[PDB]
RNA sequence: UUAGGCGGCCACAGCGGUGGGGUUGCCUCCCGUACCCAUCCCGAACACGGAAGAUAAGCCCACCAGCGUUCCAGGGAGUACUGGAGUGCGCGAGCCUCUGGGAAAUCCGGUUCGCCGCCACC
RNA sequence: AGUGCAAGAGCAAAAGAUGACUUGACAGUGUUCUUCCCAACGAGGAACGCUGACGCGAAAGCGUGGUCUAGCGAACCAAUU
RNA sequence: CCUGUCAAACUCCAAACUUACAGACGCUGUUUGACGCGGGGAUUCCGGUGCGCGGGGU
């Protein structure tokens, strides 16, 4: 910028998307990273491995393609997050992946958050990932019970486009039920 | 276009730089929310040998808490032209500061992929005066 | 292919230079060797530059020198057409001389000593304190200039 | 002391003042002479005094030669003549003197000198065609007070 | 030398050029080498841990196993064989 | 990649600037605090819930070279410096010839407003 | 800028600041380099492992004192576990 | 803006050159056994000069 002596940060630091200090500690494990990223509307979970010219994604899952299995609900909540994780975890198991380490990027390790939900799903899918149970959300909140009770305080519908009036965390149960099934076209 | 460009109040910080407290009680009642202490750095000859220690207090007001305070705060001041920051901010007086800015300010305040706001989208002294003046008062 | 001829003694000459001359199969003053022009060989003559006399000789001159100073790998045996015929891959000295210049083979390859032990220059050389461009006898030579030396030391 | 003790460049560059203390002040009173407000490009003639050998010139000689040169220019062109001379070199090299025999011989600081390579311009004057012979004379007096032989070269003078 | 510490006269070799300042990329600090692999030794100024004795900068050893995460590289100092414990951060694959 | 995620190299990618782009799509800004979580004070941020609005920010796309940077041509320069040799010159400090290498500043004209890998996706 | 102290070097979502929790400034035993370039030589030192027990963290992980290079001592005898 | 100068303990630059490893050519070793390893015996630890590069000192 200023002169020849000036030091310009690494591109992914410039962009403020990669925390290199945490990335190193992450890579030290030797295991693949379960990259857990969010969006205002969606949730993504990638199984990333190290490569000669950049990272390699062996398996992944976006909350958008969650509807491809019978999801009529939104895509930026707890049930959505957990399910996206389980889906990604299942595709991972299929590719030969057996273990991983949770990479939450620039997100906060808040107790019960979505990235921990994403983690809980991948583990449930059969992946061995170093975790901590009391940092994960209550099984009910994962289901989306916190939102069903919120709609209980109605007077005005929570959801715009009709999915249902009082909402159905049972849909979470139905979908999880669907994924754990041996068949299903991944 | 006009909507995602029209200014708003980011925050209103009321602060009292004492120098050695009992003043927290008045700020609480005048603003509506609980205040926070203010410390200091570097040793001072005006009896400030203790680095980290109470000197003043402040309160950052946002949303309703800010406007409801400003409706009764602005009348007490005699606003001027010079009293304006190049960023479209202003301070007067127990000091009272109003932080003004355009809609998508979160871009520079968030953690992920944060970016500094472009100069073409940053509020101007003129654009600030106007917005403020267009709400129960006079300029200069 | 160039003809190397040591014209300066070993005393006081740097060791890494003296070693190079020995790698180029030359151990005494007035000894000559035939070196191919490759990158590697080029670096070597450059290092020896100041204590040597080199250059590409004419087919004729080479034939003269080979006939007079070449020797077997062992023994006094004269290297003449008849010798060249019964031991080499050639028909006569001229055949050998041609192959050397064209860099198709080596003296060692044909069972000949890698060194042509020449006689002191008749009428003397142009001096071992200056290069060719300065009227001296050290360094690179003209094809005509090198011949004058080799023929003089026949 | 004799210049023979300091004229040659036979020691490392010793200038770092952050490590050397008690360095004597420079006897050189001025570096810009004549009319310093007027530009050099405002003069038709430009004559420089060129040092033929690489040497070290002590500030004492720098001042002495600069003095005897400009003093002549003043005498011949008046105290405010239409000329402007320049001493471009500065005494950066710090000198020592071992003044206990050869034990703890690192000397004490005694002065400063300017290093000048052969062919360099020590002095450079700018005058009008009418005053060129006076400046050539000023330089003739100046080169008598410095160690090397010098050349009085004209860089802008078709007037001959 | 005035002193005989390990960092004696290492002012140059253990300093980064201005633009190479700051934390180094993780990629090369996690690189995996195999036994027999020729590797160049060069201390990365920005990396504190896992360094070898500065006197060995410039060497090209042979990976002969690892101790923990660090590597055991064989070298020949003059005429003496030595084994060096060094992390990937200070190693480059030859060629 | 009609706007995405993770990266490698880590300015050829910086700084500054102009133009263009989003009905159930994307990223955003955005709207909103019952919950999980949060502020030594502020749902600002962090966290969670969500779409009435918007493409003005960001981001993605196209382009500009003024500053900074990378590389290239010519000039400076085979100059400065230099490994090897000399019964070559100089009172001397030092210089020269031969042989093998060979800058830097600066000028001028080009170049550069990132390249590449993996995954996902009208 | 700061990072206890020479000088040189390292460091910015930190190696700095603040806050909080904590005692790994832990026990045992090694590998390697250094001390002593090359090239033999003690004490001392450092880097890097293993075993045990722990602290913190969601976790990867970090902690074998202070970002790195100075702050050190044989045999005999005494006290101590 | 313009103009005048420097650095053993300065560096946006930057050689020649020295140096690690490898391949090639060369030379060398496999009856002259190299490279290396183990053992016996030393002497030696006042050096000097030329050249190049030095640091101190008129
Ligand atoms: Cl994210
Ligand atoms: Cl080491
Ligand atoms: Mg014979
Ligand atoms: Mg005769
Ligand atoms: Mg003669
Ligand atoms: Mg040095
Ligand atoms: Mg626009
Ligand atoms: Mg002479
Ligand atoms: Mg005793
Ligand atoms: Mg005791
Ligand atoms: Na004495
Ligand atoms: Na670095
Ligand atoms: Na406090
Ligand atoms: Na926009
Ligand atoms: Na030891
Ligand atoms: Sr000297
Ligand atoms: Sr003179
Ligand atoms: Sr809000
Ligand atoms: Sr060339
Ligand atoms: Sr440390
Ligand atoms: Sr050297």
């Amino acid at each position: 910028a200023t002169g020849p002596r000036y030091k310009v940060p690494m591109r992914r630091r410039r962009e403020a998307r990669t925390d290199y200090h945490q990335r190193l500690r992450l890579l030290k494990s030797g295991k693949p990273r379960l990259v857990a990223r969010k969006s205002n509307k969606h949730v993504r979970a990638q199984l990333v491995t190290l490569g000669p010219n950049g990272d390699d994604t062996l398996a992944s899952a976006h909350s958008s393609d969650l509807a491809e299995y019978g999801w009529e609900a939104p895509t930026g909540n707890m049930p959505s997050a957990y399910l996206t994780g389980l889906l990604a975890g299942l595709r991972a198991q299929e590719a030969g992946v057996e273990e991983a380490v949770l990479d939450i990027g620039l997100n906060s390790p808040t107790p019960g958050s979505k990235v921990f939900a994403i983690q809980e799903g991948a583990i449930d899918a059969g992946l061995d990932i170093p975790h901590n149970d009391d940092v994960l959300a209550d099984w009910q909140r994962t289901r989306g019970a916190h939102i069903a009770e919120y709609d209980e305080q109605l007077e005005e519908p929570l959801y715009s486009g009709d999915f249902d009036a009082a909402d159905l965390p049972e849909h979470f149960d139905e979908l999880r039920e669907t994924l754990l099934d041996g068949d299903i076209e991944l | 276009f006009h909507e995602m460009r029209e200014p708003r109040i980011e925050k209103v910080v009321v602060h009292m730089g004492i120098g050695h407290a009992n003043a927290e009680d008045i700020l609480g009642e005048i603003t509506g929310q609980m205040p926070v202490r203010t410390k200091a750095k570097r040793t001072v000859g005006e009896f400030d040998i203790r680095e980290g220690d109470p000197i003043g207090a402040k309160v950052t007001l946002r949303d309703e808490m800010a406007e409801e305070f400003l409706q009764t705060a602005l009348p007490l001041a005699e606003l001027a032209t010079s009293q304006f920051d190049d960023t479209g901010n202003f301070s007067f007086g127990l000091d009272v500061t109003v932080n003004l800015v355009r809609p998508g300010y979160r871009v520079a305040k968030r953690d992920k992929a944060s970016r500094s706001i472009p100069t073409k989208h940053r509020l101007n002294p003129a654009d600030a005066v106007a917005f403020i003046e267009s709400t129960y008062d006079v300029e200069v | 292919m160039h003809a190397l001829v040591q014209l300066r003694g070993e005393v006081n000459m740097h060791t890494d230079i003296q070693d190079t001359l020995e790698m180029l199969n030359i151990h005494h003053v007035n000894h000559c060797t035939l070196v191919p022009e490759t990158d590697a060989y080029r670096g070597m003559v450059a290092k020896v530059n100041d204590f040597v006399a080199f250059g590409e000789p004419s087919q004729e001159t080479l034939e003269t020198v080979l006939a007079t100073r070449a020797e077997p790998l062992e023994g006094d045996a004269d290297v003449d057409d008849e010798w060249v015929a019964e031991h080499t891959d050639y028909d006569d000295i001229s055949g050998l001389a041609f192959a050397l210049l064209s860099e198709e083979t080596t003296l060692r390859e044909q069972g000949l000593s890698p060194t042509l032990r020449l006689h002191p220059p008749r009428g003397g050389h142009d001096g071992v304190k200056h290069p060719v461009k300065e009227g001296g006898q050290l360094g690179k030579h003209d094809t005509e200039g090198i011949d004058d030396l080799l023929e003089a030391m026949r | 002391k004799p210049a023979s003790m300091y004229r040659d460049i036979d020691k490392p560059a010793y200038t770092r003042r952050e490590y050397i203390t008690g360095i004597p002040g420079s006897k050189i009173a001025q570096h810009k002479m004549g009319r310093k407000q007027k530009d050099a490009d405002d003069y038709p003639v430009q004559i420089s005094l060129i040092v033929e050998e690489t040497v070290q010139l002590r500030h004492g000689s720098l001042e002495a030669s600069r003095l005897s040169a400009n003093r002549h220019l003043i005498k011949e062109l008046g105290e405010e003549g239409d000329y402007k001379m320049t001493l471009r070199k500065f005494p950066h090299q710090v000198l020592r003197e071992n003044k206990d025999g050869m034990r703890a011989a690192f000397g004490k600081i005694v002065g400063t000198a300017a290093r000048v390579q052969a062919g360099e311009q020590l002095f450079t004057a700018y005058c009008n065609v009418e005053d060129a012979e006076h400046v050539k004379e000023a330089f003739r007096r100046a080169y008598n007070k410095i160690t090397p032989s010098c050349r009085i070269k004209v860089e802008r003078g078709e007037e001959l | 030398p005035s002193s005989n510490g390990p960092l004696e006269g290492t002012r140059g070799k253990l300093k980064n050029k201005p633009r190479d300042r700051g934390t180094s990329p993780p990629q090369r600090a996690v690189e995996e080498f195999d036994d027999g692999e020729k590797v160049h030794l060069k201390i990365d100024p920005s990396v504190p841990n896992g360094r070898f004795h500065p006197r060995f900068d410039g060497q090209t050893g042979t990976v002969e196993g690892k101790q923990g995460d660090a590597y055991k590289v064989d070298i020949v100092d003059g005429g003496k064989e030595k084994t060096i414990i060094v992390t990937a951060a200070h190693l480059r694959r030859q060629e």
